[PDB]
RNA sequence: AUGGAGAGG
């Protein structure tokens, strides 16, 4: 296992990764030194045989060069050491270990490797700085963010195996994932709250920055589009610019909710030969969704199109925002004093009722429900009340939130956030629990030596009424600490248990593969499946289809 | 500012980190598993 | 260690002004916002980088070497 | 003289403790928390003050009642991680690896209890002015 | 044995592992001088003019499909359909 | 340690030259000249400037990379126009902007006090 | 030439948490089966209610835009507000009632009438004018 | 150093949970994150 | 309804409309041999598998079964000339589309397919009143005699 | 004069507070850029320290050297040493400055900026004297000596540019504003209640009138009125740092004019 | 429980039915009892379909059980992976787990369960029992080092004059 | 990171020049994106930030015990008299354009911590170096200029794909090959190879 | 090399 099954390589380097939105999503930032270290033998060929030379002629130290020289007999030369560095004569049949350049095959690897998206080839760009710079859209298959994490790189010592890596590892190739037969990349924070943020109704955009958007893009026709607004000022609509990015002949629709064809709320997505004629972009478009845009645009014009459309909004989004400017303030997370009010009222009687059940049950007049105690009906009923009381605070604090605000902001656009957070930060951050059940007595019949004993009370037994924004009380601090703790405790032995399983789940179905016959099959010849997927279709190509023909009543199927 | 606390080993500084244990000479109960044959166990580690 | 020659937000000098502030605040026995107000540090940053810095030179000195 | 004793846990069991020492006495801003009223009497002890339940490398949390629990956990993980001054005599120790901060700064929010962790004295960072926004997106 | 031209049940179309393998082998080739079957027309880059040697089905090569029970069908280059 | 030069940001590397000028292959009567050793300051100020021509059909400027100090501006103007006239007409414009600027602050810093 | 002409009554006038563009409902003065809802820049041209808006489609007044130049070219329209989208959709209400939609780079249209030469296709000037 | 010198280790029912008479004897949020945690405590 | 099937119809479709510009005010030139016969005859070509013996035709009939189903709900005759209104030169682009595309759907042979189920189930693992989750998914895999939570669910 | 116009609100040997008139964005801004960065300035550049038992380490003393405000009112008749003909640095290119210190009384000594001294030949130019705008005369405190400790070292500097390096920095803070009434709309003001109430009043708001309810969105406004205040470090006066702006934006401006005349040969 | 139910005019209408949960499993007694349903009975227990249903109903169960527990956390991954897994899992006759007790005890080479689990103990039997290895297993070539029989090496390539 | 778990790496670095600028001309020293905010709902990393600023400007030190009263209204009603929003918004200026910015910048001081690890303690490359003695393979560690080891897992991704050959090239010419004689009857490494 | 401690994703 440690040295036949996985063995430490040569050819190999790994650095703290970075996001660079002006890269190409099949590209990687690579370091100066690192594109010293790494080398690639190549044969002196007639095509090659100049730049070569030059290579040599450069030497280590200074890229692009080479480091060693080797001959027809197998002599190695040495460039950096050898009295002849300056004067050599390529021959034909020689190898020349030169320096990794520009738009070479590298491997690019995360660990844990999870699935085949954790090594994905991309195209080197040797870039000055000691970081590994990345897309912004590859961030997901690798779970990757930078906030000190690291990544791996090897490099192909041939040209059948580099031919191996573009030609099956390459990102482009890796978009849409047989795994939930959907795309595994797409558009995320700055651009994705960006690209929310532009194509609104009311997001207008004047002359000069329209140009200059237009020409961010690389695979733009030069056509000035007519504006929306002819008089009395020549304004254009997110939507509009945005389309620039958009190849031709792609077709999107996506009714959501009231959607009808003219939609009050600007919801939905209709867009028509690559230019997008109503509703608001975000993630149930841009994002990774199975009918996403992306799926679309790699389904139907390819991988390659499909990136350059990733680097395409990209390029626009984030020019838009960096003159547009987006952030987030504790006034995001302040409601209204009214609905302040509304909330403290709520958790009171929340309180109340908790009270009433309480003093029903203790005057044992409670009726068990069928199948549980009495008091595991108690405890039921109260965490059921808390937490109808919590998410009442929650709406109650989300409805009361302005468009304007950031957060909120974030949320709609799907870049991160959720309700809860909203919930928790504004309003209330609501039950703690361990082990499924609220917080126990560690001292006898009472849970903390502040409370007196049999004291069953939500602010007792792990309840806080108080948000973020306010602040928690000593308890309240002292419960949340425990139920974090065991969150990060079950997080470990999660990805613990979950590491042996994947392990054997792999070592499992190791074998198994489609044979020439669409058999699956393993190394006894022994027939797992006779048709793999009982319909030998890949699950790369497969998009979820309504059989209008299932439903519907007679009269309506028979007209 | 050093507090001190600590010992030096070849001139390095060394600490002494405080080590849990259960406390002795107490008598506990404890309830054992089902396919066990005994139900409850009164144990006491004697110091 | 020492007080920064100059504000890093901006790049205002704020090294002559140490000593200055030390006696705008024992001498003349004013709080630090009004001494702070008084050697020009108008922007919270130059502001900042007089009233956040702790003077550990003082300490060094106290060796014999 | 009487006035304070030594508590451990076990001792702890049979006793009614007090968060606040405003908690034996017997119109609001919604600004503040909601605390829940005292519906004990028999206090026999009272907390000397709630903030000495955390330890040394969480007692540099600004705010830390105003934090997800876990987020405190990798600050007091991280904090012993930051540079800073060590030891006022790092000029003169051998050590093996030493790094020393340039120009430390004592932070503009402080806890009652750096007081005494001698933080004010020997910090690990500096007051960056600091700005939440999409710029250039890197 | 072997399995005759006629009755070839396996897929017509080239697999993308046959494509790879192929287009690896010919790079190979060519990266050790060999003689180029089209016309470079600029091109280089051995794996490229590969391609561009693939899309004309100049590759004298051929592709031996194993069965699971031991048996094997021959297909070439020329034949071998590239949907992809 | 991979860290690049400071006066790379306004020196110019062996063979690199200030201005390169390429014929624009999308739209007919265009250009791409290719500033290098330069940032917005001067980038942002002769796009806005080239805008202010009536003849000017299309003006836009762009830094492909904030590691790399230089700029790309695309220009395109009416038929019988070339665009390097409108650049340097531009250009001359912002100097005579400029030096009327400086002479109107020197006469008005004449007349201050303290 | 022109496509379609027409004075129609604003009825409504909704913000739906906007503050640069509120969807219109106006009503033909001269066809009692006509009617009209469009989207409308009012930080541009402001459209109170119980106003009364000359509406106009056209097919002209493909090439990239050039610089405005309406003192020296041919503007054909001297109106108030103009606009310029694409029909993306002919629905059929009833024989006697047919509705087209059209997209103002995100301003939507439906224009609901009987009598039509509004074919699918780009060209879509929208021109009102008091 | 201060963290360091007041650390509590602990060797092999639940050991790892935060328990209710932890508080004033044992931080509740400075614990090592990965493996030793909640077994490896602070004063 | 709503199940991931090979080839999707609906963008072919809208994209036929589109490619050929058709108007919704004019009379298909098609015939009803046309669509009916074309296709059948286009259901003739979806080959997975390529055998000659019985079998691997019931085995192929079988393989294609659903996708079948969908293709003759969506290319009936009267949603065909009715719902989107298609001329001949735009059914058989929409014919040829289908086949090519169903072609390009087909696993291909060598997909190491064992380790890509393996690690398809093991990795959103990594990311998660019976018992559920990572424990429910141990007690699967080891096949528990005793499972934490044996329930019957009678009807 | 006939184009922008400028109008002086506030002057002093540090601050310049005033108002520009008649000018496009892009100009102002590039003005306010080249005033940060692209403007010449002398600085310490090059530090040999012979003897150094102070408590602060050698390039931690450099650094704050290099910081150290000097003389810059020639530095235009100075040159660069990269174009300079000379071996490493001599008197037509860089300025050196010895700098020697050393432990005398009991009481701790104090190490500043006038203990500077000017070594190199200025041949009649006014530069490389340390700026000292201090009340008692000492200037910047470079470090501090206990009784025995000893601080010998040369400093030698040179032509720079703040874009090479923030020490070059002939400005401090400049004021920035255009449009206090947001009449033109480039900002939507986030608010919980009142947008008028919570944020407060620019000082700006004074030269220009109050936009009335009764008027529409005027879309056809420019920005036209900008309101700064540069204040220098005091290498350069505030005028001197504006005016050499200006020229250096016209300079490579016309620097640029002059490629695509180069660019003509054949 | 609620339920989507064909009506006789053709639509699916929402039919909500009594539906008896229970904590306890003795599925060989429940369903013969004269009152419920005895084709719709079910348990979360797949080792009791097995015994009583049959291997099939055990595979159906099996694959119904991993995917509730995939869909349980609102995730997705497409049929064929997880009905790979549990055909490998019930292709024996019964129910292999996936342990050193189930799958690696079959009868593949020595090399690739050596690889896994009982390392030393697997390649002692092996060499007891003279066992011959196929080497076409990934791992085995692995070991050797060898361009395994896998995906690009599925295949030979060979060349034919045609030139 | 701050001081609140929010940890992170220098993705660029700006000059004052290209930084956004507040009207009264000061520079962000440090410039975090939003999003790192509500997924992980740090607000006292916010509540910080506004007492920070207001004890900055007032000149004294703000109070960030745990459990106190100073709530986040009071503080803003402190920052409002000192001239400033009172949710530590401040309207800024793009450096590029000099043009005004939509939204509004939470702006304001926040007390940072360079923590221990950096990037050219971490960067490690191999082309080829010392192997170890007994199975000759590539040694372990950046300190003896190691490699990276190939894991199990790396190794089921290239089955995955299906690279045979580049797995074949990372178990042989990657790391060690050996050369070894066979005999063609018992077939052991018995074979004494006289070479030459 | 063996063994051990702490830390990073
Ligand atoms: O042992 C470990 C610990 C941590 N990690 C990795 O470190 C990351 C923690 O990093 P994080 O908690 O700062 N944020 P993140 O997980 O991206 O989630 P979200 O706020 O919704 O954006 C996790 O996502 C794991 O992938 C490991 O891979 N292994
Ligand atoms: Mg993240
Ligand atoms: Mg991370
Ligand atoms: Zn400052
Ligand atoms: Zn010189
Ligand atoms: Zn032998």
């Amino acid at each position: 296992r440690g040295n036949l099954m996985g063995k430490r390589v040569d050819f190999s380097a790994r650095t703290v990764i970075s996001g660079d939105p002006n890269l190409e999503l099949d590209q990687v930032g690579v370091p100066k030194s690192i594109a010293k270290t790494l080398t690639y033998p190549e044969v002196v060929t007639p095509y090659n045989i100049d730049r070569l030379t030059q290579l040599v002629r450069n030497g280590p130290n200074e890229h692009p060069g080479a480091k060693y020289v080797i001959r027809d007999s197998g002599d190695r030369i040495d460039l950096r050491y050898s009295k002849r560095a300056g004067d050599i004569q390529l021959q034909y049949g020689w190898k020349v270990e030169r320096h990794i350049m520009d738009n070479d095959p590298v491997l690019f690897n995360r660990q844990p490797s999870l699935h085949k998206m954790s090594m994905m080839a991309h195209r080197v760009k040797v870039i000055p700085y000691s970081t590994f710079r990345l897309n912004l859209s590859v961030t997901s298959p690798y779970n990757a963010d930078f906030d000190g994490d690291e990544m791996n790189l090897h490099v192909p010592q041939s040209e059948e195996t580099r031919a191996e890596l573009s030609q099956l590892c390459a990102v482009p190739l890796q978009i849409v994932s047989p795994q939930s037969n959907k795309p595994c990349m797409g558009i995320v924070q700055d651009t994705l709250c960006g690209i929310r943020k532009l194509t609104l109704r009311d997001t207008f955009i004047e002359l000069d920055q329209v140009l200059n958007m237009l020409y961010w893009v690389p695979d733009w026709d030069g056509v000035i589009p007519t504006p929306a607004i002819i008089k009395p000022k020549p304004l254009w609509s997110g939507k509009q610019i945005l389309s620039v990015a958009i190849p031709n002949g792609i077709h999107l629709q996506r009714f959501d909710e009231g959607t009808t064809l003219l939609s009050p709320k600007d919801n939905g997505m209709l867009i028509i030969d690559g230019q997008i004629i109503f509703g608001v972009v975000e993630k149930k478009t841009v994002g990774s969704s199975n009918g996403g845009l992306i799926h679309v645009v790699t389904r139907e014009k390819g991988p390659q199109v499909c990136a350059k459309l990733f680097g395409n909004i990209q390029k626009v989004v984030n020019f838009w925002l960096l003159h547009n400017g987006f952030s987030t303030g504790i006034g995001d997370t302040i409601a209204d004093g009214p609905t302040m009010r509304e909330i403290t009222e709520t958790i009171a009687e929340a309180k109340k009722k908790v009270l009433d059940v309480t003093k029903e049950a203790q005057a044992n007049l409670l009726t068990a429900k069928h199948g549980m105690t009495l008091r595991e009906s108690f405890e039921d009923n109260v965490v059921r009340f808390l937490n109808e009381a919590r998410d009442k605070a929650g709406r109650l604090a989300e409805v009361n939130l302005k468009d304007l605000n950031n957060v909120k902001q974030m949320v709609m656009a799907g870049s991160k956030g959720s309700f809860i957070n909203i919930a928790q930060m504004s309003a209330c951050v609501g039950q703690q629990s361990v082990e499924g059940k609220r917080i126990a007595f560690g001292f006898v019949d009472r849970t903390l030596p502040h409370f007196s004993k049999d004291d069953y009370s939500p602010e007792s037994k792990g309840f806080v009424e108080n948000s973020y924004l306010r602040g928690l009380t000593p308890q309240e601090f002292f419960f949340h600490a425990m139920g974090g703790r065991e969150g990060l405790i079950d997080t470990a032995v999660k990805t613990a248990e979950t590491g042996y399983i994947q392990r054997r789940l792999v070592k499992a179905l190791e074998d198994i593969m489609v044979h020439y016959d669409n058999t699956t099959r393993n190394s006894l010849g022994n027939v797992i499946q006779f048709i793999y997927g009982e319909d030998g279709m890949d699950a790369a190509h497969i998009e979820k289809q309504s059989l209008d023909t299932i439903g519907g009543s007679d009269a309506a199927f028979e007209k | 500012f050093d507090m001190g606390g600590y010992f030096i080993i070849n001139g390095s500084e060394k600490v002494l980190i405080a080590q849990e244990r259960s406390a002795g000479n107490i008598v506990q109960v404890f309830k054992k598993a089902a396919p066990s044959p005994i139900s409850h166990v009164a144990e006491i580690r004697s110091a | 260690m020492i007080v920064p020659v100059r504000c890093f937000s901006c790049g205002k000098v704020v090294g002559d002004k140490w000593e200055s502030y030390l006696n705008l605040l024992q001498e003349d026995e004013l709080d630090e916002g009004t001494a702070l107000s008084r050697l020009g540090l108008k922007r919270y940053c130059c502001r900042r980088m007089i009233l956040t810095h702790v003077d550990l030179i003082e300490k060094f000195l106290r060796y014999n070497p | 003289e009487g006035l304070v004793e030594y508590i451990d846990a076990e001792e702890e069991e049979s006793i009614l403790i007090a968060m606040q020492p405003e908690d034996l006495e017997p119109d609001v801003d919604p600004a503040k928390r909601i605390r829940v009223s005292h519906h004990a009497t028999t206090f026999t002890h009272c907390e000397i003050h709630p903030s000495m339940i955390l330890g040394v490398a969480a007692s540099i949390i600004p705010f830390p009642d105003h934090n997800q629990s876990p987020r405190n956990t990798y600050q007091s993980a991280m904090g012993k991680q930051a540079m800073g001054v060590f030891l006022t005599n790092y000029n003169v120790r051998m050590d093996t690896m030493a790094n020393i901060l340039y120009y430390p700064q004592k932070p503009l929010g402080t806890t009652r209890a750096m007081e005494y962790l001698k933080f004010r004295e020997l910090p690990a960072g500096q007051n960056a002015i600091v700005a939440i926004a999409c710029y250039s997106g890197y | 044995k072997a399995i005759p031209k006629d009755q070839r049940a396996t897929t017509p179309y080239m697999t993308k592992y046959e494509r790879a393998r192929i287009l690896g082998t010919r790079a190979l080739q060519i990266s050790m001088n060999a003689p180029v079957f089209v016309d470079l027309e600029g091109e280089t880059d051995p794996l490229r003019i590969a391609m561009k040697e693939l899309a004309e089905k100049k590759i004298p090569l051929v592709i031996r499909r194993y069965l699971p029970d031991g048996s094997f069908e021959d297909w070439s280059v020329e034949e071998l359909i590239v949907d992809l | 340690m991979n860290a690049p030069d400071r006066f790379e940001l306004f020196l110019l590397g062996e063979g690199e030259s200030k201005l390169k000028i390429d014929p624009d292959t999308k739209a007919p009567n265009a250009v791409v000249i290719t500033f290098e050793k330069e940032d917005h300051t001067l980038g942002n100020l002769i796009r806005a400037e080239l805008l202010n021509d009536r003849k000017v059909l299309f003006a836009a400027y762009k830094v492909e990379h904030p590691f790399f100090a230089r700029f790309k501006l695309r220009i395109q103007t009416t038929e019988g126009y070339d665009p390097k006239d409108a650049l340097k007409n531009a250009c001359n414009s912002i100097i005579n902007k400029l030096g009327a600027l400086k002479t109107n602050f020197e006469t008005e810093w004449n007349l201050q006090t303290l | 030439n022109t496509l379609f002409d027409d004075i129609f009554q604003v009825s409504e006038v909704d913000p739906g948490r906007y503050n640069k563009v509120c969807r219109i409902e106006a009503a033909s003065t001269t066809q009692d089966q006509c009617k009209l809802t469009l989207d409308i820049n009012v930080e541009l041209f402001p459209v109170a209610a119980q106003d009364s808006l000359t509406v106009t489609i056209a097919s002209s007044l493909t090439r990239s835009w050039r610089p405005p130049q309406a003192g020296d070219r041919s503007l054909a329209d001297d109106y108030d507000y103009v606009m310029y989208g694409t029909a993306y959709k002919f629905e059929e209400v009833s024989k006697d009632l047919i509705a087209v939609y059209y997209s103002f780079g995100g301003l939507l249209m439906r224009l609901e009438g009987n009598y039509l030469n509004n074919l699918k296709q780009e060209n879509a000037y929208l021109l009102i004018r008091r | 150093t201060l963290s360091h010198l007041r650390r509590t280790n602990t060797p092999i029912a639940k050991p790892r949970q935060l328990h209710n008479t932890h508080w004033g004897l044992v931080c509740p949020a400075e614990t090592p994150e990965g493996q030793a945690c909640g077994l490896v405590k602070n004063l | 309804a709503n199940w991931p099937l090979p080839v999707n119809i609906r963008r072919i479709i809208q994209n036929a409309q589109q490619t050929f510009h058709i108007d919704h005010t004019k009379p298909s030139d098609l015939t009803i041999k046309d669509i009916v016969l074309g296709v059948k005859d286009l259901q003739e070509n979806l080959l997975v598998l390529r055998g000659k013996n019985e079998i691997i035709q019931n085995a192929q009939r079988d393989a294609v079964t659903l996708f079948c189903c969908l293709l003759r709900s969506r290319l009936a005759t009267r949603r065909v000339l009715q719902e989107y209104r298609l001329t001949k030169q735009a059914f058989d682009w929409v014919l040829s589309n289908i086949e090519a595309q169903f072609l390009r759907s087909v696993v291909h042979p060598g997909e190491m397919v064992g380790v890509l189920a393996a690690q398809s189930i093991g990795e959103p693992a990594t990311q998660m009143k019976v018992t559920s989750g990572v424990p429910r998914l141990k007690e699967i895999l080891n096949v528990a005699k005793n499972m934490k939570t044996p329930s019957l669910t009678v009807y | 004069e006939e184009g922008p116009q400028v109008k002086i609100r506030e002057a002093s040997k540090d601050n310049v507070d005033f108002i520009l008139s008649n000018v496009d964005l892009a100009m102002a801004n590039s003005l306010r850029r080249v005033m940060i960065a692209e403007i010449p300035t002398l600085a310490i550049d090059s530090v040999e320290v012979e003897t150094n038992t102070t408590v602060l380490a050698d390039e931690f003393i450099a650094h704050r050297l290099g910081l150290i405000p000097l003389q810059s009112m020639d530095i235009e008749q100075l040159e660069y040493s990269r174009d300079c003909f000379c071996e490493d640095h001599c008197d037509k290119c860089s300025v050196v400055l010895t700098l020697q210190a050393f432990g005398e009384s009991e009481s701790t000594t104090n190490v500043y900026s006038k203990d500077l001294v000017i070594v190199s030949n200025l041949m009649g130019r006014n530069i490389g004297h340390p700026i000292i705008q201090d009340k008692e005369g000492n200037g910047v405190l470079i470090c501090k000596l206990r009784k025995g400790q000893e601080l010998k070292l040369t400093c030698v500097a040179k032509k720079g540019i703040a874009k090479e390096h923030a020490k070059w920095g002939p400005a401090a803070a400049i004021e920035f504003e255009y449009d206090p009434w947001n009449k033109l709309k480039h900002t939507d003001y986030w608010y919980e209640q009142d947008s008028a109430k919570e944020w407060p009043q620019s000082k700006n708001c004074e030269y220009e009138d109050p936009p009335n309810e009764g008027d529409p969105f005027d879309y056809k406004a420019q920005a036209d009125t900008f309101y700064m205040n540069v204040e220098s470090v005091g290498s350069i006066p505030v005028d001197q740092v504006v005016v050499r702006g200006i020229d250096t934006l016209q300079k490579k401006v016309a620097s640029i004019l002059l490629a695509l005349t180069q660019m003509d040969q054949d | 429980y609620d339920r989507k139910v064909p009506s006789p005019t053709g639509e699916y209408v929402k039919e909500p039915e009594w539906v008896l949960e229970t904590d306890g499993v003795n599925l060989s007694e429940v369903m013969t009892v004269p009152g419920i349903d005895p084709t719709r009975i079910y348990t979360n227990s797949f080792i009791d379909i097995m015994e009583v249903l049959g291997i099939e109903a055990g595979r159906a169960a099996l694959y119904k059980e991993v995917y509730n527990v995939i869909a349980s956390d609102g995730s997705y991954v497409n049929y064929r992976h997880m009905a790979l897994l549990v055909d490998v899992m019930t292709t024996q006759g019964g129910l292999t787990s996936v342990t050193r007790h189930g799958f690696n005890r079959s009868n593949t080479g020595a090399l690739m369960r050596c690889s896994f689990e009982e390392t030393v103990e697997i390649l002692f039997e092996a060499g007891a029992s003279a066992e011959l290895d196929d080497c076409r297993g990934v791992s085995e070539n692995v070991i050797l080092g060898q361009m395994a029989p896998i995906g690009t090496g599925a295949f030979d390539v060979m060349i034919d004059e045609e030139s | 990171a701050s001081r609140h778990g929010q940890k992170g790496t220098i993705g660029i670095t700006y000059r004052r020049e290209d930084m956004p600028f507040t009207a009264e001309g000061i520079v962000p020293d440090l410039i975090i994106n939003p999003h790192a905010i509500p997924s992980r709902m740090t607000v006292a990393h916010l509540i910080e930030c506004l007492l920070s600023k207001v004890a900055a400007l007032s000149g004294n030190e703000g109070d960030a015990s745990p459990f106190t009263d100073i709530t986040v209204e009071g503080i803003s009603k402190l920052l409002r008299e000192h001239g400033y929003q009172s949710r530590g918004f401040e309207v800024m200026y793009n450096g590029h354009t000099g043009k005004k910015l939509m939204a509004q910048i939470f702006f304001g001081p926040t007390y940072y911590q360079r923590l221990r690890h950096m990037v050219d303690d971490k960067i490690h490359a191999r082309a080829r170096g010392p192997m170890q003695v007994l199975t000759r393979q590539p040694v372990e560690g950046r300190s003896r200029d190691g490699g990276l080891r190939f894991g199990e897992m790396e190794r089921d991704c290239m089955i995955a794909h299906g690279a045979a050959s580049f797995l074949k090239e990372r178990l042989m010419e990657a790391s060690d090959a050996f050369r070894v004689h066979i005999c063609g009857i018992c077939g052991l490494m018995t074979v004494i190879a006289k070479l030459n």
